[PDB]
RNA sequence: UUCAACCAUCAAGCCCUGGGCUUGUGUUGGGGACCCGCGGCUGCUCGCGGGCCCUGAAAAGCAGUGGCGGGCGUGCCAGCCG
């Protein structure tokens, strides 16, 4: 991979929040 | 070697004025500007560093 | 009063001595300035040291231009403490750093005609160079009959 | 006009017996609309968030820095909802976001994200916790300075 | 003066961080009466 | 309102929207016509074609004067080229109908008197030189006069060409115009005695001679074969001065 | 105040221009052209600005007639980033000389309102009228240099000045580098 | 040629035996992928400046014939025509060998980053470049590709041999079998690089080949390199060596005169 | 008070009919082992050029050599050569 891709995809450790299951 | 005399623009302009399709006016090279006061913007006043 | 020295890195290509002097002269008059350049080729090493006569003006310049995004570079501007200022930091400052063709020089001495005395010197040192390579290639299992250098 | 041209091309492809995916490529655009951007932040899809500084009512965006901080999204407060509307072909946009870009702009996006991180968030890390306002007027400040000077003299 | 060089550096910082359009023209008013501007009818 | 919309589009960066709104502005710099259409004004001001022919003196003097001027913001270059086009069309009508009667080389210009449908029309044309624009005239209101007289002369030319049964506007060759044909760039096609003084002669105009008045007068008074130097322009009957078919040559050199 | 990005941009532009000029000078290697001075980069290197001084193209929208030789071709190749040049035709030459033609008499700008000025200043060379001047310029005769030196540089107009939302925009945009050939005639029509 | 072939073949056997006995201290994988370098030493600089377009020397035993070698081809605009040509009208071995086709515009767009250039450098072994655009590749690829001469873009000819050309309307390309012949010739040819130096190193083969093949290869590259790419021919030539990446240099030719000409002799 | 794009997306010259050859000069900076070639250095070593890896367009003195012209002998040249 690339360091640019790592920086763009870097997030926090808390999991995602979803309103509903999507397709 | 003919030397043309007169100006045909001025001739047509004088013809218009004499026949009365418009009145004789002079050129205004400068117009009076609106009197204003210059002040600094609030963000530039409150900038701090 | 006390002069102030700022260290600026992450320099983009083109933001060099004259541009630094002209840009930071707007902030304040600059005592000394030096861009760290390689003596090998003359290219910049993307860092420089600027000494203003005023540490407070230097501090303003550092806080203004720190983390500035310029030509894909996030500039690093810091104030070095006077105790950490090296005494030989600005040697060669305020004068241009010239580019020198070392390779062109070396080609010129390779093409320079020399005198016969150092011609026997050079063929002699070639003789023990080839000899030394010969006991190096004894362990090789290799052998070459070396033609002797005829002296001019 | 661009959407109309794309729809005409897709209709031509459908008439010739090809899917619209064969003639149209995957788009990459900025994301706008407050509900959409909040959903993208909650789903951790948005790479960068820009919030207008002058949204009235302020309750629409007052939680957005905290939400971005909790989700680990780079955010920045920028001047001009009209300036964001000029991006999104509207009069006004409250918030915009980037989820992903093209390959030739991935480096530019990462450099912008890093520049935001060390140039906005590190500088406002402390000042975001302070109470604003409290500035006294010109005449009141002059009266207070005169009173303090008189108290110091006497 | 030290205040003068500090003001010059602060002006340079202000120009670097905010730009050069620091001033706005303001109309002078010889009267304290505001009138509704005449518009196209 | 449209200019405000264009300024809004330019300020928001919608360049395509700005161009699409600008093509509705109908600018003189891009069309060569007046910004505002005066067709309803022309009929109101001239109830009769006789009144149009009677104001044609001032109309022709105005347009023949502005055919030789540099470009300004009031009168752009496309507008000046349109004025030249209308003057050339009127000249071709006069040449075909043999309506030109008198001409006069005065110290200020060339007077032409023609007779169209019983009305004598006398107008003045400057010599082809650099005309001086002075500050003693109101050039912008002169430009408004140019717009009005251009709109009038277009309809006058259409009525005259339809009356003599010719296709209006005449075919115009841009390549020959760029090569410098002037009057020779027009090809007049049918729709759907001092007229023959110079009929039997072959004329050659030298380089110093005034090509436009000489060609106009000779071709209106019967000459069918006029040649000239190649720098005077395209459309000559012949170019070589040593052509033995030439009977008369105009020169003015010592 | 001047921006650091402006400083870096100026350095990179001058570096590119230095590379281009050195490449042209190392590589080294008769018609009529019309040359119009346009807007380029702000700082001009000394050799291109000296060539512009010789060609009398200091002001933007100045137009001159140039006879194409080896030397003049080299100088045109040098000053391409600040000029737009092409092949003028007979109508363009005639309209430029008749409508915007001025003469250099004792260092002052005298309009060509008659044949007497041309006969006084160029009559020893056989050019006694404006159409003789046009013939010499168009056919590129023996006296082309003196005819072009007699003609003052043409001051062309800016059509954008006739429209308020785009009044400040320059008419000729930079980027279309190189000869324009016969396409300079559209520029002459729009700016004459 | 002043060089003798029996010495060269003996030197290849000795160097190969050294390579196996050094690797013995996977064994076969260590023996293989080991390049063989021919070293030319001259008396002066072989060329006045750095030339970033390598020269090609045709070899009876081609290099890079292994199927694991990936080839990146750079063409003029557009890349779509050449991608379709590779996908349709190319032989299967070349189709498997060519792993990426990218034109100059997409290269300048997607690979302006130094990390992107290093990734493209690491993702391929042989880079081929159309001669119409090979002058713009030093700026588009940087010092990542041109600090080391191993993976410099090899010049290939894809232009059809006799205004602004529209890439979508026309490609101006030579026929596909000619393109295939040019690509296979450039892949099989050995590469020479000119720098202001007295030393030039050229990869002639691998350790896993046979010394007869190395001897024939080194003989033909010596003769072609001297007759074409060495100014002043053999009296400029000083020494020839054969070496591995970590082995010593085995001489195969020394000279008797160390001077280009007698004018250097000054009394 | 604009951080855009802009080299040759092929030309010219050879062979003289084969589709081949020559020129058109254009590279971010550092770090680590380690095989070499060539010039100085008594020698170590230092230069010039290659070989194998690492890296966000990364960075914390160590600047080293001779001259033409220009500026006021010179820690000055947004001018060159070595």
């Amino acid at each position: 991979g690339l360091k640019a891709d790592e920086i763009i995809a870097q997030r926090s450790a808390l999991p995602a929040v979803s309103v509903r299951k999507r397709a | 070697r003919l030397k043309p005399e007169g100006n045909l623009l001025k001739d047509r302009y004088r013809s218009m004025i004499v026949r009365g399709k418009l009145e004789a006016r002079r050129k205004i090279p400068f117009r009076k500007q609106a009197k204003t006061k210059l002040t600094e913007k609030w963000t530039f006043k409150d900038f701090r560093i | 009063s006390q002069p102030g020295v700022m260290y600026i890195a992450r320099l983009p290509h083109g933001f060099y001595e004259h541009e630094l002097r002209g840009y930071f002269s707007q902030f304040g008059e600059i005592t000394r300035l030096r861009v760290v350049r390689n003596k090998k080729t003359g290219a910049s090493r993307h860092r420089a040291f600027i000494e203003f006569a005023d540490a407070e003006v230097a501090d303003i310049a550092a806080r203004t231009m720190d983390k500035y995004l310029l030509f894909g570079h996030i500039l690093t501007c810091k104030i070095v403490p006077p105790a950490q200022v090296h005494p030989d930091l600005f040697k060669g400052a305020n004068r241009r750093f010239k580019v020198v063709p070392w390779n062109k020089m070396a080609g010129r001495q390779l093409e320079r005609p020399l005198s016969e005395s150092q011609w026997q010197v050079k063929v002699a040192k070639e003789e023990q160079r080839r000899a030394a390579r010969a006991e190096k290639l004894k362990e090789m299992g290799y052998e070459f009959e070396a033609p002797a250098l005829k002296v001019p | 006009q661009e959407k109309k041209e794309r729809l005409l091309r897709e209709a031509t492809a459908i008439k010739e017996g090809k899917k619209k995916e064969d003639v149209s490529k995957k788009p990459y655009t900025v994301k706008y609309g407050l509900n959409h951007v909040v959903g993208l932040i909650e789903n951790k899809k948005a790479s960068l968030v820009l919030i207008a500084n002058d949204v009235d009512p302020i309750e629409l965006v007052v939680f957005l820095p905290a939400l971005c901080r909790k989700m680990g999204i780079p955010y920045a407060i920028i001047k001009g909802k009209a300036r964001l509307g000029t991006l999104v072909h509207k009069k006004t946009a409250a918030v915009v976001a980037i989820t992903e870009v093209r390959s030739e702009d991935k480096n530019e996006l990462a450099k912008l994200i890093s520049a935001v991180k060390e140039g906005y968030l590190e500088k406002v890390e402390d000042t975001r916790k302070r109470w604003g306002g409290g500035i006294m007027g010109f005449k009141a400040q002059k009266r207070e300075e005169k009173r303090k000077k008189s108290l110091e003299t006497a | 003066s030290k205040a003068a060089k500090g003001a010059q550096a602060k002006k340079a910082a202000q120009a670097a961080l905010k730009g050069v359009h620091s001033h706005k023209k303001t109309k002078v008013r010889k009267s304290t009466t505001f009138h509704r501007p005449k518009t196209l009818v | 309102a449209l200019e405000k919309k264009i300024s809004r589009a330019l300020g928001r960066g919608d360049v395509s929207n700005a161009a699409r709104l600008e093509r509705n502005a109908n600018l003189p710099e891009k069309t060569g016509k007046p910004r505002y259409t005066l067709n309803h004004i022309i009929r109101e001001r001239y109830p009769t074609f006789q009144d149009a022919l009677r104001d044609l003196d001032d109309c022709l003097s105005m347009l023949f004067l502005f055919a030789n001027l540099p470009s300004t913001t009031a009168v752009p270059a496309k507008m000046i080229a349109r004025c030249e086009r209308l003057c050339h069309e009127f000249q071709h009508y006069l040449i075909v109908t043999h309506s030109l009667r008198k001409s006069f080389l005065s110290i200020k210009g060339i007077y032409y008197q023609a007779n169209i449908q019983g009305e004598d029309i006398l107008w003045l044309v400057p010599y082809k030189f650099n005309q001086r624009i002075v500050g003693d005239v109101d050039f912008r209101i002169m430009g408004t006069f140019v717009e009005f007289y251009m709109t009038l002369l277009g309809f006058v030319n259409y009525r005259l060409y339809t009356s003599i049964g010719l296709k209006y506007p005449p075919k115009f060759d841009q390549v020959k115009d760029d090569q410098g044909a002037e009057l020779a760039a027009f090809s007049l096609e049918g729709l759907n005695d001092p007229s023959q003084l110079f009929a039997n002669f072959t004329f050659f105009l030298s380089r110093e001679t005034p090509r436009q008045p000489l060609e106009f007068i000779l071709r209106a008074f019967g000459c069918k074969r006029i040649g000239w130097d190649a720098v005077l322009g395209e459309g000559a009957f012949t170019t070589d001065e040593s052509d033995p078919r030439i009977t008369h040559q105009i020169i003015d050199r010592p | 105040f001047k921006r650091a990005e402006k400083y870096v941009k100026e350095y990179r532009e001058q570096e590119r221009e230095k590379i281009r000029l050195a490449r042209i000078a190392k590589q080294q290697g008769a018609k009529l052209v019309f040359v119009i001075r346009i807007k380029g980069i702000n700082k001009i290197p000394p050799k291109p600005r000296k060539i512009l001084q010789l060609l009398r193209l200091r002001q933007i929208n100045n137009g001159v007639f140039v006879k194409v030789t080896k030397a003049t071709a080299e100088m045109i190749k040098i000053v391409e980033p600040w000029v737009a040049y092409g092949y003028p035709n007979l109508k363009s030459v005639r309209e430029l000389i008749y409508k915007r033609g001025y003469g250099k008499v004792n260092g002052q700008r005298i309009p060509l309102t008659d044949n007497a000025i041309i006969e006084e200043n160029l009559g020893k060379y056989g050019i006694i009228c404006i159409e003789d001047l046009i013939h010499e310029i168009f056919t590129v005769g023996p006296n082309f240099k003196q005819a072009a030196n007699f003609l003052w540089p043409f001051k062309l107009s800016n059509p954008n000045g006739g429209f308020r939302p785009r009044k400040f925009k320059h008419f000729i945009e930079g980027g279309d580098l190189g000869n324009r050939e016969e396409h300079i005639n559209a520029l002459i029509r729009a700016m004459n | 040629i002043p060089v003798d072939p029996d010495q060269t073949l003996k030197a290849c056997k000795a160097l190969l035996a050294h390579i196996k006995k050094a690797a013995a201290a996977d064994e076969e994988s260590t023996v293989a992928e080991t390049p063989i370098w021919l070293t030319l030493t001259t008396k002066k600089h072989i060329h006045d400046s750095h030339r970033l377009q390598p020269g090609k020397i045709i070899l009876p035993h081609p290099l890079n014939t292994s199927e694991e070698i990936s080839v990146c081809l750079i063409t003029a605009d557009p890349q779509r025509f050449y991608k379709n040509a590779v996908a349709d009208e190319f032989p299967e071995d070349l189709r498997a060998k060519i792993g990426r086709v990218i034109d100059i515009s997409h290269l300048k767009a997607k690979f302006k980053a130094y990390e992107a250039q290093r990734k493209l450098f690491s993702e391929h072994d042989v880079f081929l470049a159309d001669t119409r655009i090979i002058n713009r590749l030093p700026k588009a690829l940087g010092k990542t590709f041109y600090k080391t001469t191993t993976k410099r873009p090899i010049p290939v000819v894809l232009m059809a041999q006799r205004e602004k050309r529209d890439p979508l309307e026309n490609a101006n390309a030579r026929p596909i079998p000619e393109i295939v012949a040019e690509i296979r010739k450039a892949i099989g040819a050995a590469l020479v690089h000119l720098s202001p130096s007295t030393n030039t190193a050229i990869k002639v083969g691998y350790a896993n080949w046979e010394p007869e093949k190395l001897a024939a290869n080194i003989e033909t590259v010596i003769r072609e390199l001297v007759e074409r790419f060495v100014p002043q021919k053999w009296q400029n030539v000083r020494n020839f060596y054969v070496k591995g990446p970590e082995t010593a240099a085995l001489p195969i030719y020394q000279t008797d005169e160390l001077w280009l000409d007698e004018s250097k002799v000054v009394p």
